This record gives C-alpha cells, structure tokens and sequence, in this order.
RNA sequence: GCUGGGAUGUUGGCUUAGAAGCAGCCAUCAUUUAAAGAGUGCGUAACAGCUCACCAGC
C-alpha cells in the first residue's frame, strides 16, 4: 500500500541506490 | 533461503528482483554489485544463484552451472521449446548426446549410476517436445 | 489428532507491469530416497510466510 520499489503498478516501487 | 535465476552480468531493476529479495532484508545494492563482479566472466548466461540470507542485513550468494533445460535446447539447435511436448516435435538428440550432456551435469544431478543420469535426461527431452533417436 | 520431514535435476516452454507451483495450453517428467505432488490451498501487486498429500514416531 506504502512501500519503496517493490511492484509493477499501484505506485512505488523504488528508488534509491 | 532463497534461489532464482538472474543474467549474468545484469542486475538492478527493482520489478524482479527489487521485492522478491528485498522481503527478507537484503540489500538490493550491495547483492548486484556482487553478482554483477563475480558473473562477469560468464556474462551474457543465465545461471541458478542460491542467495542465502539471515537475521543480520548480510548475505552470501552461490553461481550453479545452467539448467539441463537450456542445455538441451541448445543441443537440439532450438531457442524455444515446444508449446505442446508430445503434440508438436521441434528437435531431436542421440544417444551419445545424451551422454554427453548427463556427463556434464552429473555432478549436480541427484543419481547414482550413469544409467540413471542418462534416463533423467531423456525424461525431459520428451517433455520439452525433443525426440530420442538411437 | 499430535512431533518433524514436505528438497534436489529448474523459475518445465514461458507471458504480462510482474510469473519465480497458487494466471495462462501440452505437459505431468526422473532422481534418489525413511518417505517425499513438475503441488489442495490462504495470502502480497506477486514472491513470500504458510497449508495438506506422503511419510518417521505416536
């Protein structure tokens, strides 16, 4: 629901690194 | 512990390998440069890594030789199995061959006798769409 | 019913945003095994974590 990177749609997904 | 199969020589986008590792805490950064470092020698190949991970936010990864599916289309002269095994034949293997590839992978196949290597082999032949010829 | 196995040869050919049993069609293999599903399922956006089949004891 609230994550960072982590799936292909809902709207995170990631981003760091 | 957690296995998968990844390109050697590419590792980063976080839709596949992002979550399936990141759940048990590893560090998505730390492991493709790792892989990316080790894999470099063979880059362009997939292969098998066992990536074993535990309670501390570190972790240890294995490289394992290609999967007897991917030998056996290589050997056929395929790049695509058959949608349909026993329905639509693509490619065919000799004996000899199959010796040749049960030799290969022996050291990581699970049988004992040569004999059992060689019928291992040939069971997925049939199931990938690839005649056995004598 | 209870205590613990329930992986290996691979993420079977692979397709979607992603596919890595639980979407999708034939397949459905063989190990070795004490005995062990190319798997009945919940679940995440999927994985997962987990569930029985079977087993060893009871």
């Amino acid at each position: 629901i609230a994550s960072a990177s982590c799936t292909t749609x809902i709207c995170t997904c990631s981003c760091s690194s | 512990q957690i296995k998968l199969q990844l390109p050697a020589g590419k590792a980063t986008p976080a839709p596949p390998v992002g979550p399936a590792l990141g759940q048990h805490g590893v560090n998505i950064m730390e492991f493709c440069k790792r892989f990316n470092a080790e894999t470099a020698d063979k880059a362009g190949m997939i292969l098998p890594v066992v990536i074993t991970v535990y309670e501390d936010k570190s972790f240890t990864f294995i490289i394992k030789t290609p999967p007897a599916s991917f030998l056996l289309k290589k050997a056929a002269g395929i790049e695509k199995g058959s949608s349909e095994p026993k329905r639509k034949i693509v490619g065919k293997v000799t004996r000899k061959q199959i010796e040749e590839i049960a030799k290969t992978k022996m050291p990581d196949l699970n049988a004992n006798s040569l004999e059992a290597a060689m019928k291992i082999i040939e069971g997925t032949a049939k199931s990938m769409g690839i005649e056995v010829v004598d």
